[PDB]
């Protein structure tokens, strides 16, 4: 049961995608050619949560890969993994995005939008029971975020009863990669507040400070950043995978992390993330664990927690130890840092647990924060995409597709809210 | 595939689309003959060949009587080059009126039936100059025509422009402003250097004493290929022709970027440097590295794209964005403070045998605008005047169908063009 | 219980800390690769004081090494023990200290404080229970006394109710080794009075003529020296990781030693000290040891003990001996010798005894002497000091540091106001 | 790490300059190619080659011409080697305000990108000379340009002083005080020989019957790597350029040290002696062995370091200094007791093949300030005052921007100068 649907828009949200695969592919013993290589039964176990298997036992994923234009996805088809993919799921188009929300939404992206819809509708009817949809895509370009926003909203009126989640590559305001990165954002977050049960906010900013001052990486690669982002994906859904002691459903995490119903954007963490050298002056306890996961250098949003407070947050630790060392740690962690902890929940952390490691570990775990402090993020944004604004700059490549100055309006008093409700149960 | 067509027209342009063409064809693995997303730049044959997705125009004949007996003249196809009987005389009104509305259509009809084999027609390249006869009245009327035609396709100039103190022709000025006149409300992006900054590049980075026609081309055409590469090649943060034009077009008039390329490093000045990304950042935004004679503290940056090849870092170029950031001296726009779109390419520049470059294993192509151009804007209107005070060189002119108060209104154009420029700045 | 987190400051710190270790490490069956293969479980009962255990039976030193320049953290690590600390434990800068306090303390120091900090916390965090901190410097540098200042005032504001212990190499007055030598000391002094509970004192001339007299070292090295401070630290402690007849806490020593907040700054001494010739001379019995120890010659500090008297003494004496016999010993020791015992104090000394002698010897002792002709010393730093100040002599580079004429007034009035309690219980 | 940067400036400092490099090339291990704590002298290349810290400035070709065409000129990277037009014709107002008022900002720009380089950018060294035209002026020139870029960074000068009884130029006497008027209120440190001293070692310890430049400028260079040895090299007790500053400028204004280096021992010679530390330290503190015309008994030493190299032991220098102190002829400050810093170096120095000197397992640099050396200036003094009274070869300085009154403002410094010696004799 509880079967989820993949979808990568743009070419960002494709490119990790791969690598996303590629690691539970890893993890789940399958190889390039589809078969199965593994050394567990538990390997298997729930193998459909992911894939589908075809005669031969061969495997594939129930994943859809959506772009506008084609030299990202035959990059990923040339790729070590891409020939794993059935290739019915590559739906994509030849006319440019231009970093244009307009293009990807309204537009070039409204003539491919359908075809994908029927392939979205053959995996849902494929599936024993489906829990929900995975997107990946960034904020700040034209088809992650336009029609990456658009594919989203279709999809919740035709599944309005299941769970949406997005893994969202954000701006990092000290260095912009776009210039129209304010826009593209703004009026992508304006419909995931209301389109989406959870998104997972990453900037590359923190990705870089995390590999550089932990993993002491002079030369972070895209490669390797996307595998720290895949390592969080893993995590988040180990335990729809795999046995627990104390088990965590998609569905529970977002009720366990959502107070209010907008308030649903997240920072993703991991630990351990050590050098090939800085590992044997450490051992693995769940305090080391939980200490790398509270660490601000270990966070892969763009905030410093100790400028807010957590709401909530939740840890999933996979492999063998004590629920009492576990929650005893916790709540000492709590007892000494009270400050940062809203006073409204009692028990301000969940905590899940998977009776399995992820290979070439003892111990590992992922961290999922709801955080007052994130409104910095969203006060970063709204002031670059306003100032613009005031002198409409940009404006007529939007406007000549037919998009509105109400509607920019309309998104930016949208965020604004966001952050007077954060300020609000700060 | 996403794919384009090229167009060189009078004199300049046809030389500079000559060795543009080399270095495509040492880079991709293409002979002289045609033997060996490759298929932007390269239409197949039955067998063997490859075909220039290329048109070249020119009312003098010897100039494509040379393309025709050189070692590049069987890799085209004669369908593509076409020849006039009396040439444009440096005179728009040749170029535009008389001699253009004749052969124009033979043009049109070739860059349709080349059309009709692109499946993805991104866009087109023409080459010309802000001074030939051929390439400021023709090119004009040939805009339109694809503006009529097509309108939604992506359209790019690659602009020499009139340097300030240096005069070639006598009505270098006139023509200009005419090309100005019709062009700036067709062309939605045009790349423009100057000569002079070019001769100063290769007397002081690279030592050489003599500037002359054929190595100041190849730097061109190093541009080029930089901009294209990100369609041509593979790479992390890729760039489409339309990414250009919603980039570097805040508002529908301004689209006038600037170019430069570094490193422009001789045999010896390679060794004694390391070349790091951030150094060459730097010298990218040095004063004197620019292509056109403008320095850029008299104003203010709109708008900026970087394109790095090669071996290159994202956190690097991060780093040294932020670096540059820093700096005080380099002004940026109060109200566009996202400025910067990055693009990142595996393919490493390739440079022609017998030529000026050495190899480098990372450079970048800087495009910008800024409201110090204005400041050569001025000094070309300033130019007009005085010219058009006494009326001399208008004999000329009239003759082919002319008025006086066109040239009245193309100042009055340029004068809001300047106001528009202050206002951006202030 | 009891565990003790280690500090070496500046560059003099930092070499004697890398043999402190080296010697501890050979104490306790640790060998250069972390790893244990001793051969008595005493050996590891109380490793904790000193060591963390990591995966894989490696044990990391509770040491920082911190520094504001790279060298001596290099050289450090390029040695043989280097590879046993932990990587993230070298806290340094790149900009030089200049043998100036004020760059320590003020300026150069304040700005590196913060992380040395927070590595502190995490090891107190990582303590059962913590004792205290122990720290190496000189005190006529810039690093380890104006930095060193810095970070045990921090410190001791942090844990008010822990051990502070120095070993502090100071100036020798017939051999000054640099030139602003009374400004650093004074400075640094000035603090050490108020925070720390107790402070070592060694002079290396004491430790030449040591060597010389006793060794027959015709040429004493460095390592050499360091060997013996090292000899002395090792035997402090000795009761806090060891069994034993009679008891020391670091605690109970201070108590023990500590008549009067001020009055905490020890000469050490050691014995056996004699050559690879003047041995079989030689019988070891605790009177011998106890004659060594109160021998002139023996002492690490740069006084006669017969120009003052002895407020109080601690003994630590390692190896199987009848307590009776020291007892009665010391007893004579007092008797003979009763004038330099001041007379306040019944039963002069404190005797502590472990039962496990250093490798390779039966019997060996540490001596701890409170003695009023210390004074002296300080007598000649206050005179060196005052002069110079007389003249204002090399204040410029203090005085453009912020430091101002009153403070420099503070510290001497300290000096003095601690060699008249000295006189007065003479 | 801790890192430097080379500038040599006028034909004398471009002299010494190459065989200081020669020197370093040859301790390092670093051929003429480049071939092969290092990178305080070298940055490196891609592969194989370095590159010398290094900037050559001369308004004579002729000087670096032959830089250029030597063995020695593949090692330098042309971006360094500057040259001018018109030589600076020794006269100050050439360099200072006609000729340096052009150049200097190239040569300022060079600076910046090398500094870019140094993460730990510790300081600069200039060479030059109390004596050229190019060297008074524009050193000067550049020194204030540097403390208006950097201020905080440390900055030296090695001087060649006017010798008292040999003239060379015909206007070296106002050359120099030009330069003492600009130059004093700027460089924090200037070491300082001249070369009658030189020859006259040369003569009586090498005993060498030809005095000439290039063995001269090598014994320099010998000075500069001893000076260096405690950046570029590991040892006990090292030293920082800053601490130079520290340890040898009392008062902000009183910063001329005299150097000297021995043993200065010929091939013969050095057997017939068994070159024994505390010797080494008499011979240093010899009157004849000083290398500039300054009688160290005709007043105090202040401030006094000492740069011990190779085989060396910390005891025996004390020895050696405490010997030295009980000697009551050579006299030192009333109000500074402490006026030694010892610096020893485990790298002995090593001789360039072709020389004066042979092997020394122990050598050592000492740096002074005196009161002694006053009478020099008083003498310089009086010689500018015997042929200003004339007013004689001053049509040279008019010419190119001046003033009388200077001239008179510059003996009043002077002037001052010498009462603020006489008050700290006092
Ligand atoms: C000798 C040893 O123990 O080596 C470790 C190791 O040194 C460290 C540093 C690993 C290493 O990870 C990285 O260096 C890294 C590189 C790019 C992006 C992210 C990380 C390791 O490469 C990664 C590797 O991770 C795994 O094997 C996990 O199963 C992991 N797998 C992948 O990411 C993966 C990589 C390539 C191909 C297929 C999968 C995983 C994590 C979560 C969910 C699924 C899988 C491990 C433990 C190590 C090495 C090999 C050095 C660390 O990372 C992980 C993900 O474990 C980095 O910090 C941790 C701590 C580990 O101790
Ligand atoms: C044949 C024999 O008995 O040799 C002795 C010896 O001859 C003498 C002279 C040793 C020797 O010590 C020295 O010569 C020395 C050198 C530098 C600095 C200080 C001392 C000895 O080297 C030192 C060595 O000391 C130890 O083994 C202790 O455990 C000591 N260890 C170290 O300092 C050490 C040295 C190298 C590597 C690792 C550790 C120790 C002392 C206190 C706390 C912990 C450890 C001993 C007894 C000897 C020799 C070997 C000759 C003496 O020193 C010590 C520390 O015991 C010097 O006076 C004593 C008396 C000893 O009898
Ligand atoms: N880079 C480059 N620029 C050129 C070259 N030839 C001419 N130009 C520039 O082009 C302008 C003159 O225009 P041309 O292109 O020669 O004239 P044309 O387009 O052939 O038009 P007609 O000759 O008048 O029919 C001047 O600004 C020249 O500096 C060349 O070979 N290379
Ligand atoms: N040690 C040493 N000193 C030199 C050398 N050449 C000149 N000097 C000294 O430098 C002074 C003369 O200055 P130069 O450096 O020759 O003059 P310059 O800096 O080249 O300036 P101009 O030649 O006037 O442009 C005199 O005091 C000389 O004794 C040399 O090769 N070695
Ligand atoms: N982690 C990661 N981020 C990327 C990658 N490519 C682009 N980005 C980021 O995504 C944003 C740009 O959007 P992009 O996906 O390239 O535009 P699109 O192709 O129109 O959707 C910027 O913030 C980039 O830094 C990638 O391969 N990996
Ligand atoms: N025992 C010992 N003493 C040292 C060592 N190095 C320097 N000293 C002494 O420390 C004092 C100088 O301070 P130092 O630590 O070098 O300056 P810093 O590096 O700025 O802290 C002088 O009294 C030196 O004799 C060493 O390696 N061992
Ligand atoms: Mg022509
Ligand atoms: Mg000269």
């Amino acid at each position: 049961m509880r079967e989820i649907v993949h979808i990568q828009a743009g070419q960002c949200g494709n490119q990790i995608g791969a690598k996303f695969w590629e690691v539970i592919s890893d993890e789940h013993g399958i190889d390039p050619t589809g078969s199965y290589h593994g050394d567990s039964d538990l390997q298997l176990e729930r193998i459909n949560v992911y894939y589908n298997e075809a005669a031969g036992n061969k495997y594939v994923p129930r994943a859809i890969l959506v772009d506008l234009e084609p030299g990202t996805m035959d990059s990923v088809r040339s790729g070590p993994f891409g020939q794993i993919f059935r290739p019915d799921n590559f739906v994509f188009g030849q006319s440019g995005a231009g970093n244009n929300w307009a293009k990807g939404h309204y537009t070039e992206g409204a003539e491919l939008v359908d075809s994908v819809l029927d392939v979205v509708r053959k995996e849902s009817e494929s599936c024993d029971c489906l829990q929900g949809f995975q997107l990946t895509h960034s904020l700040g370009g034209g088809t992650g975020s336009g029609m990456g926003t658009l594919l989203i909203s279709k999809i919740r009126e035709e599944y309005p009863d299941r769970i949406m989640n997005t893994f969202s590559v954000v701006p990092s305001p000290k260095v912009s990669d776009t210039v129209v990165e304010p826009y593209n954002a703004t009026l992508s977050v304006h419909q995931l507040v209301e389109n989406t049960d959870e998104t997972y906010c990453i900037d590359n900013e923190a990705l870089y400070d995390i590999c550089f001052r932990t993993l002491k990486l002079t030369t972070p690669t895209y490669g390797d950043l996307n595998h720290l982002v895949s390592a969080t994906m893993s995590g988040v859904t180990t335990c729809l995978r795999f046995p627990g002691q104390l088990n965590a459903d998609l569905r529970k995490l977002a009720v366990n992390m959502v107070p209010f119903p907008r308030l649903h954007f997240f920072m993703p963490g991991f630990a351990p993330l050590t050098s090939r050298g800085s590992q044997q002056y450490r051992a693995l306890t769940v305090p080391e664990l939980t200490q790398q996961m509270f660490d601000a250098k270990n966070m892969m949003a763009a905030c410093d927690p100790r400028h807010g407070r957590y709401l909530t947050v939740a840890a999933v630790f996979r492999g063998r130890m004590s629920m009492k060392e576990v929650d005893e740690q916790m709540l000492n962690v709590q007892n000494k840092n009270s400050s940062y902890f809203v006073e409204w929940i009692p028990n301000n952390v969940k905590t899940a647990v998977c009776d399995i490691p992820p290979r070439g570990l003892k111990m590992s775990a992922t961290f999922i924060g709801n955080s007052t402090a994130i409104q910095e993020l969203f006060k970063r944004i709204s002031e670059q995409f306003t100032a613009m604004f005031r002198r409409k700059a940009f404006l007529h490549w939007y406007t000549g597709e037919g998009m509105d100055e109400m509607e920019f309006t309309e998104a930016e008093s949208n965020m604004n809210d966001l952050v007077s409700e954060y300020q609000q149960y700060q | 595939m996403r794919e384009c067509i090229s167009i060189h027209v009078g004199q300049a342009g046809v030389q500079i689309g000559n060795a543009c063409w080399e270095l495509y064809c040492l880079e991709h693995g293409i002979q002289p003959d045609g033997q060996m997303s490759f298929n932007t730049f390269f239409s197949e044959t039955g067998a063997g060949k490859h075909v220039p997705r290329a048109v070249f125009v020119d009312l003098e004949p010897t100039v494509i009587d040379e393309v025709r007996t050189g070692t590049y003249r069987q890799l085209f196809h004669p369908e593509q080059l076409i020849t006039g009987k009396e040439d444009a005389a440096n005179n728009y009104a040749r170029g535009h009126y008389t001699i253009g509305k004749e052969i124009i259509d033979l043009v049109l009809d070739r860059i349709r039936k080349l059309a009709d084999q692109c499946t993805g027609l991104q866009g087109f390249l023409v080459f010309h100059s802000f001074g030939g006869g051929t390439g400021s009245g023709f090119t004009s009327l040939l805009m339109e025509r694809l503006s009529v035609d097509y309108g939604k396709k992506s359209k790019l100039e690659f602009s020499i422009y009139p340097a300030p103190q240096v005069s070639t022709a006598v009505v270098e000025p006139y023509n200009s402003i005419l090309t100005t006149h019709t062009t700036l409300e067709h062309s939605d992006c045009a790349f423009m250097v100057d000569n002079e900054a070019i001769y100063d590049i290769c007397r002081r980075n690279l030592d050489i004493e003599r500037p002359t026609y054929t190595n100041l081309n190849r730097l061109i055409s190093q541009i080029v290929s930089s901009i294209t590469a990100s369609l041509r090649f593979d790479g992390a943060l890729n760039v489409d022709l339309t990414e250009f034009q919603t980039n570097l077009v805040p508002y529908p008039r301004i689209h006038f970027p600037l170019a430069t390329y570094a490193p422009v490093i001789s045999a010896e000045k390679a060794y004694h440097e390391q070349l790091s990304v951030a150094e060459i950042t730097n010298a990218c935004f040095e004063p004197a590295n620019q292509m056109v004679k403008c320095d850029p503290r008299h104003g203010k940056y709109m708008a900026c794209c970087l394109l790095y090849r090669g071996d290159v870092v994202p956190k690097d170029v991060n780093a040294a964005i932020a670096t540059i950031k820093t700096k005080r001296t380099i002004q940026f726009v109060d109200w566009c403070p996202t400025g910067f779109k990055v693009g990142i390419n595996y393919q490493p520049p390739t440079v022609v045998p017998g030529g000026d470059l050495a190899k480098v294993q990372r450079a970048v192509c800087m495009l910008s605008n800024t409201t110090a151009i204005a400041e050569a804007w001025a000094r070309l209107d300033h130019k007009f005047d005085l010219m058009y005070a006494k009326r001399a060189f208008v004999h000329w002119y009239v003759g082919e169908g002319m008025e006086e108060g066109e040239f009245s209104e193309a100042r009055e154009d340029m004068a809001a063009l300047e106001k528009d420029y202050e206002e951006v700045g202030v």
